[PDB]
RNA sequence: CAUUGGUGAGCAGCGAAGGAUUUGGUGGAUUGGGGGAAUGCCUUGUUGA
């Protein structure tokens, strides 16, 4: 529907709350992770991006499954049967309530609900890829027990489902649908089951902290473990030999239990936020003393046990709110700077490994308000300027070694750091306070080496020209502020009508538009120090503008949801997108590309492509709410026959002509009376005001091969009754050539002169 | 300027072994290289792509029935996709390793790749665009096999597969599982080694050729089985096979061979047609028509880069050479044509703008160390390291004279007068530059003044001073056309190698002994000194050239870029060349002032200013809609149409308003004009011109401007005299072209009234 | 043989064996010149010839005979001709090896240019452009 | 006479319940000539079985 940009991925993506999903990849194995209506697949012992859901839900993912091949995805009342990120098979279960837990098992699919009512599915061939028959329907009524917690399956369990619930736990025959097994009335209700890799026996981690070692087999405890305040999450079993305990909490802690020697062994200390929920899946490796944490923080962690406490193995994640400020890191396309109101502090690749990376700032850093970057001095010394809410300094970064600078930036006037700023060859940093003063700093050196004070409230965006020449602010008094880079002159000032809150600035067109209060846009030539543009029409504020590369479009964000592209050599309003979720931050790629948006909801970054293959577009506002080849080939250095008997009893030489104009060099198709009708050809095609340049060459070649047929012997025959129609407009032809010699002549006078 | 600047095209055509491929309409030319890809056409050559994500040399490309879907296959063996432009619409990250064969369906629907030891086919999507992490789709597997593959046929039907490997067996596939003849029959009984197997299209005949030029014939029998139809022992080639195709036509076979020749065979008759040989030079590569007209043949980069087009009746279409790295660049006194300086010691002459390469000149003993023409155009020169220095004519092929005279081995670099009546030779490791006359080629006096070696020899517009950079310290000035000499300024620095000057006879740039560039005027007073040079993958200046306009200077190394400087302090740009494993070794400017030039080992030029991005020259929103007060202006008021049309820069619309108004309105227009709108339509002109067919219809244009303010802009000169050149060629060329056939038409009627 | 390999310190075996072929190149050229009767000034000029290149070359340092182009021409000659070998003699080096450390590390300056082979090979004439860094 | 080199003591300022210096492993990103025969060999002829 839009006329510029098609919405086109979303990177800044890991989890989102849901417990994760793990299969066998050959003799490794792969993590599912969730993101909404989209999920990701990922390596067990490198955690590459491998795969991802090629077409979005309808809702988003209640349960995931992994079989040894196969993705089983739970939504309103159907289930997706993916491989290698493929829809293989949808079944729609028979009801309209919500599917919560799934489990698979020999010839099985288990498909619970919310209304306590499981269908049971069967392969029609044990070599089957997948069931896909309806066997039966399961409901669990009141009186035989509570919510359904999980569906799990135990080892030498055959045709037997464990179904736990708020209450006891129960055990089918789901070849015939009997329940095989009742338990007793249970104390605490359960949160967390787990399989233990023992027989008979699982897990059943309380509401509480406690851990109920229950047998299947005679219904009866052996070992229960009572943790002081703990709500239990997840739990998983070291599977490499050592038996060992690890219990997820709500907090964001994990509780490293030993269980044969009987002792706590470790606790993480808040990997996940407890906010968003704390860890949501940790799973041991099968085998490996390596365990994966999720939580709903757009993060994942990965943890070994060195033969003893664990350690931090890798880990990969994003911004845990949405972004609040970006910044491309470079024109190649690659990397990013993301920041966002969480106090975290990314950098993400674009390619197909998508990766990312947090910035080191080696008790997090206050929020940030505005960034400075280039791309001329990276790894020679700082490259970003960043600044905080509340605070009277800036914070130096560098995005070679991911670390953060040596040079704290204090403004000197008692005030906040409203507008950063650097200069394009990377040599100097314009930081704007609160209170007005605006000082330019040495990024190589951190020392003070200018300041200004123009500005009584306010300095809400500083640039300068990339010949680092004249330098520009803006300020909520309505000042703007015209300096000279080399001397400390004050160049020029323009008082607008309303306070201005951003500058963005194109450098290699000097021109820098200006969101007011007064809800237009006021873009500026330099040069001028003169108000050229403003732009109508946005009903609400706008918090993001930025300019296309070639300076003639202005795509701006504004709170009434407004999208619109802003063409310049119209001034007009030529395309509004209206969403949903509007756009925090639009970008404009360093090529003609893409476009980075970043959102109210979401902490992932939408991109959007500009088509760029073609467009004469100019559709409006509002809407739902060769000449020298013939010549050089004249020389040669090493039918049509009706047509002419067509024109031989009319005017009918202009196909003919098409005809030779077309293709075919017809000094050999001439050649094979006539010439007289040849002649009328040329009158009539010198009856035209064109085509002269294919007449001379068509005269040319009639002197050259037939000369001779032309010459007779004997003229003035009736040859020179055509030749006699040829020469007389022949001198209406002979009048250009003095013309040349006219501009040649001038020419090479004024080259003389 | 503020423009984009970028290579839109190169030099050289092939430099690094590559694949060759015709495009299906048969009037382009896909000429790839190691490194990047670029796309040409039959008639006006001009490079169309740039696909360049590669880290190791070797490319393949194809395209499918309609030349919209293109990849590029390097030994990484990932998949970029473009459409026709270089956009990358799809990058597709295909593998860790390379691919031995790949091949479309010929109904443009599926996608096949040999790789590993397997076979594996994706899916081939429409015209369309990215937003897919993976729009390659398996559509089946084959397995398996006994090892890589090394050939690959398909089917018209697209549902039959014929491959070969390096097992010498030639397996069979069905494509969409249908087990077409129930079996993957292989065949067998060569008694070497399987170069090549080829399909025929009338699903009858069963080609087969080994590496001994035996060539074997198999029937499409499954009594039932596969017999023979022809058998072949040749031991009398002493030979390889390098390269083998097949004809559309399927009558016809064309064999590549690693001696340095190419055969071409009848397939029925089994007999040589011609065979052809041209030297010891292997050909690497191959390609055939669509329809088998024209034949054409790739070589290896230690073979021969020299291409040559064919035909089915023996005779060369096109013809190109290319041998070894760029010494130095030459810009002709129009501009349009470049010659070339190499270390196998040729001159080469390449209209590369159009692509054509027209002649060459070779006498030399040894390597050429530069080239310069001279501006009169009668006469090029030649800056070599064989013990002379010769002149030269454009298109009358005769070296009019070898200045020598002293026993020398190593001349480095060369100076002439605008004249052409002196030349001035700098030798190396002799410490004396030598004057020469355009008489006879007299040394008249010698000038012993030097105490280092020469660097540099720069002689200026002004005609009265010799400028001089040498490896002492000492910057060097000189006085020939008067009665004595100059005192020599004292440098405070730096042993210079590169130097610079203006065509005033005022402005001089030195390169120091570091990367600071340093710049002064003639009474030696130092304007700017530029930087060090940045850019790890150490210090290099090399070279440093001032360009035509006044107004800007560039900056070449060796540390593979190149940097941009203006009059005043500051960089206008900095452009890195990407490339894994010196770069720069000469650069000048384009007296047309579109461009620059480059010399590398690699060969890249052009500098591509362009008007597709918005300027703002005179406050065009002033003028508020760029259309309806344009058509109001079409009807009225003539004078203010054409300074609201050049406020504006989009050129749909300055065709037209240029187009619109009458003749009489012309020079009204051109009297009436301000002289600040002048110089960019003036410069714009002379490029415009060359292509559209309205010559007389400009030709009004320019009589009537270039008489407006002929004073003023013989005032204003340095950019006038460029769109000056600009519009001069056009002048020139389309001059000899009419008044050729005007006489050739006008001695008709005389000659009618003598016999 | 092998301790003219330890005293030049050369890195391969195979680059003695390269220039015993250069060598070779020259002795029978040396030979079938020198096999001519004496009255051919086609003989005379051209043994002239291939010395005058080979003085400059720095294999024949001081100036020699046409008997000495049987006897002069070594491969130790040659072996002279290395970069840290002329390095070491001209004595703003130390050592052997303290030449060899410094074109690892890169101290080294030819004229205008940056080198660090170790297999450059220098001339007569051309090594008053060693400069410091 | 030179806050001249080294050594050691003390004070101002800067921070305050620790600071400064070094090293190891693990994890990720990124990269041949000249002569020669009795004798061996090659090639050709020859002798009979």
């Amino acid at each position: 529907n839009s006329k510029i940009f098609s919405p086109f991925r979303i990177i800044g993506n890991v989890s989102n709350g849901v417990p994760f999903a793990t299969g066998t990849l050959g003799s490794t194995f792969y993590i599912v992770t969730c993101v909404g209506k989209t999920f990701q697949i990922y390596d067990a012992n490198t955690l590459h991006l491998l795969f991802v859901s090629e077409k979005e839900t309808p809702s988003s993912i209640v349960a995931l499954s992994a079989h040894f091949h196969y993705v089983y995805a739970a939504y309103e009342n159907k289930v997706g049967i993916y491989k290698r990120g493929i829809e293989e098979h949808l079944l729609e279960l028979e009801t309209d309530a919500n599917v919560e837990h799934l489990c698979i098992f020999g010839d099985y699919l288990c498909a619970s609900t919310d209304d306590n009512s499981i269908f049971i599915y069967k392969k029609s061939d044990p070599q089957d890829k997948y069931p896909s028959e309806f066997y039966t329907k399961l409901t669990v009524t009141e009186i035989q027990g509570g919510e359904i917690v999980s569906l799990q399956h135990l080892a030498t369990y055959l045709n037997k489902l464990t179904v736990v619930t708020k209450s006891n736990v129960l055990l089918f025959n789901v070849r015939t649908g009997k329940l095989v097994f009742t338990s007793n009335e249970f104390p605490d209700q359960i949160t967390t089951a787990e399989p233990a890799p023992v027989l008979d026996i699982i897990a059943l981690g309380t509401v509480t902290g406690e851990v109920i070692m229950f047998n299947m087999r005679k219904g009866k405890r052996i070992r229960t473990i009572k943790i002081p305040q703990s709500r239990i999450s997840s739990l998983s079993f070291r599977t490499d030999g050592s038996s060992h305990l690890s219990v997820g909490t709500s907090s964001g802690d994990l509780i490293f239990y030993d269980l044969d020697r009987r002792s706590r062994i470790h606790v993480l200390k808040n990997i996940h936020r407890e906010s968003y929920g704390g860890v949501t899946q940790a799973t041991f490796l099968n085998g490996q003393p390596i365990i994966v944490t999720s939580g709903g923080d757009n993060s994942l962690k990965e943890y070994v046990f060195d033969p003893q406490p664990p350690r931090y193995l890798r880990s990969r994640g994003g911004h845990s709110q949405p972004p609040s400020y970006i910044a491309f890191a470079d024109s190649q396309s690659h990397f990013m700077l993301s920041a966002s109101k969480d106090r975290s502090l990314w950098s993400f690749s674009l390619r197909k490994d998508a990766q990312s990376q947090e910035m080191s700032q080696r008790s997090k850093f206050p929020e940030i308000v505005a960034l400075a970057i280039e791309n001329a001095r990276i790894g020679e010394w700082e490259n970003i300027i960043t600044a905080h809410k509340d605070e009277k300094f800036a914070r130096t970064w560098d995005m070679r070694n991911k670390r953060v600078g040596r040079w704290t930036f204090d403004t000197t006037d008692d005030g906040f750091v409203k507008s950063v700023a650097m200069s394009q060859c990377g040599n100097f940093g314009f930081i704007g306070s609160s209170n007005g003063s605006i000082t330019i700093y040495n990024m190589q050196s951190g020392i003070l080496r200018k300041k200004y004070k123009l500005h009584k409230r306010a300095v809400t965006g500083i640039s300068l020209d990339g010949m680092n020449r004249k330098m520009v602010s803006c300020g909520l008094d309505g000042i703007v502020g015209f300096y000279d880079f080399n001397k400390s002159t004050l160049l020029g000032k323009l008082k607008l009508d309303a306070p201005i809150t951003a500058m963005v600035y194109h450098r290699s067109s000097d021109l820098f538009a200006l969101a007011l209060d007064d809800l237009s846009i006021v873009v500026i030539d330099a040069v001028t120090q003169r108000v050229v543009r403003q732009l109508w029409g946005h009903s609400n504020r706008i918090t993001a503008f930025d300019f296309s590369p070639e300076g003639r479009w202005i795509v701006s964000a504004s709170l009434d949801s407004t999208i619109r592209t802003w063409d310049l050599p119209t001034g007009g309003c030529i395309d509004g997108i209206i969403v949903d979720n509007v756009a925090t931050n639009v970008k404009f790629s360093p090529n003609g590309d893409l476009l980075a948006t970043t959102h109210v909801t979401g902490n992932g970054i939408c991109i959007w492509t500009n088509r760029a293959q073609f467009k004469t577009v100019s559709t409006r506002t509002i809407d739902e709410s060769q000449k020298k080849l013939d010549a050089e080939e004249q020389m040669n250095k090493f039918h049509f026959t009706k047509q002419l008997r067509e024109g031989s009893q009319s005017k009918d030489y202009s196909s003919l002509l098409a005809t030779l104009i077309n293709f075919s060099p017809a000094a050999v198709d001439l050649e094979i009376d006539e010439i007289v009708w040849f002649i009328d050809a040329l009158t009539q095609g010198l009856k035209s005001n064109k085509n002269f340049e294919l007449y001379e060459t068509f005269m040319s070649l009639l002197f050259k091969a037939h000369g001779d047929v032309i010459h007779a012997n004997n003229k003035n025959q009736d040859i020179a009754s055509a030749l006699q129609n040829w020469e007389d407009v022949h001198k209406k032809e002979d009048r250009l050539d003095d013309l040349v010699k006219f501009c040649m002549g001038v020419a090479a006078f004024v080259t003389t002169a | 300027m503020k423009s984009d600047f970028k290579f839109s095209n190169l030099l050289g055509t092939v430099y690094r072994q590559g694949n060759i491929t015709f495009s299906d309409d048969g009037k382009q030319l896909l000429s790839p290289v190691g490194n990047r890809v670029s796309v040409f056409d039959l008639i006006n050559n001009k490079s169309f792509t740039f696909e360049y994500e590669h880290r190791k040399n070797i490319a393949a490309i194809d395209l499918n029935k309609q030349g919209t879907l293109l990849i590029s296959i390097d030994e990484d063996g990932r998949a970029i996709l473009v459409n026709f432009k270089a956009r990358n619409v799809l990058h597709h990250f295909n593998f860790k390793e390379k691919c031995s064969a790949v091949k479309f369906s010929p109904d443009g629907r599926l996608f096949a790749l040999a790789s590993g030891r397997f076979l594996q086919i994706w899916k081939t999507p429409d015209v369309n665009k990215d937003r897919q992490f993976a729009p390659f789709v398996r559509h089946r597997v084959h397995a398996g096999h006994f090892q890589d593959i090394t050939s690959l046929t398909w089917s018209q039907d697209s549902r039959f597969i014929l491959t070969t490997s390096k097992d010498l067996s030639a397996k069979i596939w069905s494509v969409d599982s249908e087990e077409k003849n129930l079996a993957a029959t292989t065949f067998n009984g060569h008694r070497d080694y399987v170069m090549g197997a080829f399909f025929s299209h009338d699903q009858e005949k069963i080609y087969t050729v080994s590496k001994d030029g035996a060539v074997f014939v198999w029937e499409f029998t499954k009594k039932y089985s596969w017999r023979i139809t022809k058998k072949h022992f040749f031991y009398a080639n002493q030979a390889k096979v390098k390269c083998v195709t097949f004809h559309p036509a399927t009558r016809l076979l064309a064999v590549g061979f690693t001696s340095g020749e190419f055969r071409l065979y009848d397939l029925p008759d089994f007999t040589l047609i011609q065979q052809l040989s041209m030297g010891q030079n292997p050909v690497n590569t191959v390609s055939v028509n669509q329809t088998g007209e024209w034949l054409a043949f790739g070589s290896s980069k230690l073979g021969q880069l020299l291409v040559y087009e064919w035909q089915s009746e023996s005779y060369i279409l096109k013809q190109q050479g290319h041998f070894d790295s760029t010494n130095s660049l030459a810009y002709s006194p129009d501009g349009s044509r470049v010659v070339t300086a190499s270390e196998d010691g040729k001159i080469k002459v390449w209209d590369i703008t159009s692509g054509f390469c027209l002649a060459t000149f070779e006498e030399h003993t040894s390597s050429v160390t530069a080239v310069q023409f001279a501006k009169r155009g009668q006469v090029m020169f030649s800056s070599s390291l064989d013990g002379t220095v010769r002149a030269w004519d454009l298109i009358r092929y005769r070296n009019f004279r070898t200045f020598t005279g002293t026993e020398r081995i190593q001349f480095n670099c060369l100076a002439v007068d605008p004249s052409g009546e002196v030349v001035c030779a700098g030798s190396l490791d002799n410490f004396d530059i030598h004057v020469w006359s355009v008489q006879t080629g007299q040394l008249l006096d010698a000038l012993s003044g030097h105490e280092g070696p020469v660097s540099c020899l720069s002689f200026s517009q002004e005609n009265s001073v010799l400028a001089s950079a040498s490896w002492d310290k000492t910057i060097r000035i000189w006085s020939i056309f008067g009665r004595s000499q100059q005192v020599e300024p004292i440098e405070v620095y730096s042993d210079v190698l590169a130097l610079s000057m203006r065509p005033d006879g005022k402005e001089v740039a030195v390169s120091t002994l570091k990367g600071q560039i340093s710049i002064f005027n003639i009474e030696d007073a130092k304007q700017v000194g530029n930087i060090d040079c940045r850019k790890d993958i150490s210090k290099f200046f090399t070279t440093i050239h001032y360009s035509f306009d006044g107004m800007a200077i560039v900056a070449g190394g060796n540390n593979n870029s190149i940097c941009l400087y203006d009059v005043p302090n500051e960089v206008l740009l900095k452009r890195f060349i990407v490339s894994r494993n010196v770069r720069v070794t000469s650069v000048q400017f384009s007296p047309t002032a579109n461009a620059f030039a480059a010399a590398s080992t690699e060969g890249l030029l052009i500098y591509s200013t362009n008007d597709t991005i918005l300027f703002d020259p005179f406050d065009l929103d002033v003028d508020v809609t760029p259309h309806s007060t344009v058509e109001a202006l079409r009807e009225k008021q003539f004078l203010n149409a054409l300074v609201m049309a050049f406020r504006l820069n989009e050129e749909y619309l300055i065709n037209k308003v240029y187009e619109a108004i009458p003749i009489k309105e012309i020079p009204l227009v051109a009297s009436n004009i301000p002289a600040i709108y002048l110089p960019r339509i003036l410069k714009f002109i002379g490029d415009f011109a060359i292509e559209s067919q309205h010559i007389e219809f400009n030709l009004i244009w320019i009589k009537a401007l270039l008489s407006a303010s002929g004073g003023y802009i013989n005032e204003h000169k340095y950019l006038f005299s460029t769109a000056m050149r600009s519009i001069q060629r056009f002048i020139v060329r389309v001059a000899k072209e009419v008044v050729n056939t005007t006489t050739d038409n006008k001695y008709t009627y005389r000659f009618l009234v003598s016999t | 043989d092998t301790q003219v390999m330890r005293t030049y310190h050369i890195q391969n075996r195979e680059d003695y064996h390269k220039y015993n072929r250069i060598c070779g190149d020259i002795r029978r050229l040396a030979n079938k010149l020198s096999l001519l009767p004496p009255t051919d000034p086609f003989r005379r000029k051209h043994e002239q010839l291939l010395l005058d290149k080979l003085y400059a070359m720095g294999v024949l340092t001081t100036k020699s005979k046409i008997s000495d182009l049987e006897n002069k021409v070594t491969v130790s000659a040659i072996c002279r001709r290395r970069l840290p070998v002329i390095m070491h003699r001209l004595k703003m080096a130390e050592t052997i090896q303290d030449a060899v450390k410094f074109i690892e590390q890169g101290h080294v300056r030819v004229g205008p240019n940056l080198i660090n082979d170790p297999a450059y090979l220098v001339t007569r004439n051309m090594e008053d452009y060693v400069t410091w860094v």
